[PDB]
């Protein structure tokens, strides 16, 4: 009981970097930056109310994970005579993150880190948390990419309609802002896309 | 068994004016400064590569001793920013190469850049390549073994004040060829305007001169431009000329 | 073979190729 | 493919560990050189046919100190030297030479200095010598 | 040894004191040219 | 010099350890320097203490 | 004692905004970029240089006035019984930097800043000044090259050369020239020689 | 005995500064922080989690040396009875880690601080040592890792280079097309940075990086 | 030592000095001779009927030979 | 027949030549290694040679009996000691004996008495200041 | 001759390359 | 330099080697 | 040779040619 009082508190100690490294929390942190950065805006919001609602809606999908470990772990049966079946017990808990990292990272890269099938045994859990995080990192650039897209066609269809005209030397950025965020109003795409985030996770 | 902790406590106090020397040429380099290098490491290196080359011995007790300490700080800073600024003089004049190749081909009249940041990355890496850092090194080896502190060394200055026109005589030699071509190219398009009127050879000028611009240079990229690139890096001999000590 | 090497003549002669390595060779 | 028709070494820049152990032959007993005295060089037609007698002139002219404990050959050099005085309440000085000379370390160009029926003298040698004769004078005492 | 234990006790704090006023003053002193220098 | 006349009075009753009042003046001078001993260590800690506490709030 | 270490450590922590306010780099800093802006470039010669070199500079002339403070503040024969006698030598420390700073301020905001000498009335008089001072030297500098690109778009109305820019053009020329006449190594020695005795 | 607790737990206190400038850390750090500042992000993707994942791969590399420390330092017979023998059983303790700075570290850079070392040990009458001193002799282990960590920046910036190149022969050509129009008053990097997205993940840099970086020190099967 | 070949370079020669308090070197150095363990060319230093003498030479016989003289004092 | 030709040495190189002629090994301080000499010398008496040079070169040296060590004149340093239960006599009588006794630095004190005052190189008087407090403690 | 090299002549020569260096050639 | 003689030295001196077709490349 | 040097003359004759460095002609 003494030492798992250690391993309990160093998860404690630990979780603002896996928390930081081994969930969604790295996707909705980095797409709600760039959407700023798409409406060419720089400290509107801020950094913290946008990491606050990204860490709320991470928060969703992954606490039924941390909530079987607790009823799992406090079963009355962590009293084992052998050393290794207690390794196996503690092996048989991480099961629930290891069925949620499987799902969203490449078995192939997976299966590299494991040089240096998977229903008999499960690859290990140093094997696949940075394949995970380089994973999640790639897909959020490539839908970071998609919602840039429209953004740019009201930036350039101004600037044209103005050198259409003689009015050259007249910077575009203090017209296109007003046409940049009704577009974002009006399709109402806030409450769309945490929509669709939330389901590329968890179903209805 | 008083020394052994003297020892290391005599060599952590040498550590912290080897710091306030060597400092400020991390801030100045291409290739090591805070963009690309993070907190965390940064202060490991910067204490440990002055502990490899501080020349007194380090279980002597260092002469920083109550003489002059406030002021001896503004002294190891100023040689400090003084090696800066002659380390960094072939990345400044690549970096000013670049600005006007940038400007005369328009694309910078917004004031009224990645291509001088392009050259900038280059010169350091063709300058990182063959040697590089054991004559950045070297010249601070030197400068402890003709500025020992206690000694109130300077900058030197009456050669200082031809520093900003050293850079610029060999930015403009170097930016000689490629603004030639686009300024003939210019009056030879004019001349074209003056014998069609109404022609705007203006708005033609920003879809010429770019491909003007790259193409003129690309003769001489290759086997011209990396060779002053190892003729302009400062090298240690001529560490005499531009300090000396006050007693 | 013997220009900047130093090796020992006479009865059981061997060429030292550098600090660390040794040559005999079989007359 | 090596023709010269004597015998003898020939050393270019060698670093006199090299130079030694090529005289750890003719010498039959291993030499060790210490890492100070190994920083020096020498280059020259040297030949070995009493090394006994070379080595002492050679530690001479180079500058080194070498001592002989039946098993081996130390080698250092000049300003490795070491000092100990020490104190013996019930044993003499004669009596420890003649376990010095009755065992065979014994070395008669590093003597020992004192008085003759005291329990005070001075060494002075090699740095293997020294501590040698100062852990047998501390290990006699509290022996008897 | 209290009279020599209390100069060595002085001996070690003040040399003590003395390395971090001058790393502090070190730290200080480069980070003002770091903030001169972007001005 | 609180140790001289400390070191004085040890010596007589090392020829004389049974004198009644020389043991009751020596535990009169050794508790009192027992005293005196601690207060200058405990006195310098907080002149250390609070020096360091400067560099701590400045760093 | 130990008050003596607040004071000692509070320089190094506000010593960046002394720089800032209180010396010669407030002159140095401003004519130099004025002078790029003078020719159009906006990124050489690349603002690091530029403060990097008016800082040396800057230094050279607090340098003597920082070293004659702690020359007197080495006599520890400070204490005495009245607690304004040692007052006034402190200032006496502080007479050294305050007779820099009392030659170049005017006489207006000075007694302008006692009534609603003191040192803290003399800062902001002095950069005042001195940004007052970095403005007329400029305009002088600046002349000379509004007129060079005045010629040069002449001459292109004097041909039938109306339509094109003219800034393409005069930008080259202004910048030749005067890297030809070696004009940054002569308003730099120009202005050090106002403040010291330079070489 | 006792105080081979001091100097374990004196070893323990300073472990994180070794991390920071002995190992291959800061061969994925640098290189991590390029590829944000190629892309032009600036605060994404929010380096906190950037040393997280450059750490791992680290640690996945460093595991097998550190792990021998471990299995020769609790053997119960580190305890021996001479003076000599007790200061060479950390030397061959230590030999594992230091050939692995031999492999790794610049040949005439780690030359040059022995030279500079000697000068300042006894004076300059220390005669130059030569590039042949490395088939027997072995440095010291605070002259190396100054020469290791510069030479470990210099092939960091030696990658960093070469993936920089794609993105500005990309913002060279917009800031062209941009001025075949007559479109000279526009912030060229806001259409770039779309195409400057795709040409990462289209290439997808991360997942051959990570491989290449790993097949810089180990190798597969 | 009977069993396999210790090879060591010549900079690794250690010594040692070792006082047995009740147990002389003649039978000490025969126990040497009766078990097989007496190397000629690396012999003990000494005084034929005293307790200290001195060794030098491998370090798989110098650490062999002060242990099983440190366990010959205990056991008297 | 014999010489050495000196041309900018370091007073390290040079004394290590005469330490052939001399029969016994030299060893130079570090901070008597710093001067130089020139010149054409010639090693045919050199017990007088070592002694006019150390004067005019400013020196000091001291021979025990199986090396020379030189230190230069500034590193010279002195000692007051007291003796209990042993006088001046039996002391300089084992220097005598034990071939320390140097005559260009000898025992400044009274004849019978416990104190006196020792100065030297620093090789001679830590011998001194030891060896006269290693025979009161076994008296 | 031996252009700038302290050397120790007379039928047991060496020539000093450096402070660190011997030479034991023809009896200088 | 040796303008064709060469010798060795060891214990007592310098030997004069007899002339042979080898020569030592001379460091100066 | 003895322009800015120190030097004694007469039987034991030298030139100083630095403060650390003499100079013992020949007889």
């Amino acid at each position: 009981n003494d030492i798992s009082l250690i391993a309990l508190l160093a998860f404690s100690t630990l979780l603002p970097f896996i928390i930081a490294s081994g969930t969604c929390f790295v996707k909705f942190s980095i797409v709600f930056v760039m959407v700023r950065n798409a409406l060419g805006l720089q400290q509107i919001p801020s950094n913290m109310t946008l990491n606050g609602v990204a860490l709320l809606l991470s928060m969703f999908v992954m606490w039924p994970i941390m909530h079987d470990a607790y009823v799992y772990f406090e079963d009355e049966d962590v009293t084992f005579n052998d050393i290794s079946s207690l390794s196996k017990h503690v092996d048989e808990g991480l099961d629930g993150y290891r069925d949620y990292l499987i799902k969203y990272s490449d078995r192939e890269l997976v299966q590299f880190f494991e040089n240096a099938k998977d229903e008999i045994e499960k690859p290990s859990i140093f094997a696949l948390l940075p394949a995970y995080a380089l994973s999640e990192i790639k897909s959020a650039f490539k839908i970071g990419f998609y919602l840039y897209l429209p953004f740019v066609v009201v930036d350039l269809v101004v600037s044209s309609v103005l050198l259409a005209l003689g009015m050259m030397m007249m910077s575009p950025v203090t017209i296109s802002t007003p046409i940049k965020l009704v577009l974002f109003v009006a399709l109402d795409g806030w409450t769309l896309l945490s929509k669709g985030l939330i389901l590329q996770y968890m179903d209805i | 068994f008083y020394a052994l902790y003297f020892e290391i406590h005599h060599l952590v106090a040498s550590a912290a004016l080897g710091f306030a020397r060597v400092a400020p040429i991390f801030f100045f380099l291409p290739f090591l400064n805070s963009g690309v290098l993070s907190g965390a490491p940064r202060n490991a290196i910067i204490i440990l590569v002055a502990l490899g080359v501080w020349p007194h011995a380090l279980n002597e007790a260092p002469p920083f001793l109550s003489v002059a300490m406030i002021p001896l700080v503004l002294q190891e800073a100023a040689v400090g920013v003084m090696l800066g600024c002659l380390l960094s003089w072939p990345f400044w004049v690549m970096h000013a190469l670049g600005c006007i190749i940038d400007n005369q081909r328009g694309a910078t009249l917004s004031s009224s850049s990645e291509m001088a940041n392009f050259l900038n990355m280059f010169a350091a890496v063709v300058y990182l390549q063959n040697g590089g850092l054991v004559t950045m090194v070297d010249v601070l080896n030197k400068s402890y073994q003709l500025c020992d502190p206690m000694n109130e060394c300077t900058p030197s200055l009456p050669p200082l004040l031809t520093f900003i026109n050293q850079v610029a005589q060999n930015a403009l030699v170097l930016a000689s060829p490629v603004v030639l071509v686009l300024l003939l190219s210019e009056v030879f398009l004019g001349l074209l305007s003056r014998f069609a009127p109404q022609m705007n050879a203006f708005a033609i000028s920003l879809t010429v001169k770019s491909g003007i611009a790259v193409l003129i240079m690309l003769l001489y990229f290759s086997p011209v431009l990396p060779d002053n690139v190892l003729r302009l890096s400062f090298q240690a001999t001529g560490l005499s000329s531009w300090f000396y000590e006050r007693g | 073979w013997l220009k900047g090497r130093s090796f020992q003549y006479g009865a059981e002669g061997y060429i030292k190729m550098s600090p660390g390595h040794w040559y005999f060779p079989s007359p | 493919k090596i023709p010269v028709t004597g015998s003898g070494f020939v050393a270019k820049d060698d670093s006199l560990r090299t130079f030694f152990d090529a005289m750890a032959l003719q010498l039959k007993e291993p030499v060790i050189v210490s890492k100070m005295a190994a920083r020096k060089k020498i280059t020259g037609n040297f030949e070995f046919h009493d090394p006994n007698a070379l080595l002492e002139k050679l530690s001479l002219q180079l500058g080194l100190i070498w001592y002989f404990d039946g098993q081996a050959i130390y080698i250092y050099d000049a300003s490795e030297m070491r000092n100990a005085v020490v104190s013996l309440r019930n044993v003499s000085l004669n009596e420890f030479n003649n376990f010095l000379k009755r065992s065979g370390l014994y070395n008669k160009n590093y003597p020992l200095r004192g008085d003759n029926r005291k329990g005070t003298f001075y060494v002075s040698g090699p740095p293997v010598y020294v501590d040698m004769v100062v852990n047998a004078a501390t290990m006699m005492d509290k022996q008897n | 040894d209290p009279k020599e234990l209390a100069i060595s006790q002085e001996m070690i704090s003040d040399y003590n004191l003395y390395v971090s006023m001058v790393s502090t003053l070190t730290r200080k002193g480069v980070g003002a040219v770091e903030t001169l220098l972007r001005s | 010099n609180l140790q001289t006349q400390v070191t004085e009075a040890l010596d007589k009753l090392a020829a004389k350890p049974s004198d009644p009042a020389l043991l009751a003046a020596y535990q009169s001078k050794l508790s009192e320097y027992n005293l005196y001993r601690n207060a200058q260590s405990n006195t310098v800690k907080v002149f250390k203490d609070i020096d360091a506490a400067i560099i701590q709030n400045f760093r």
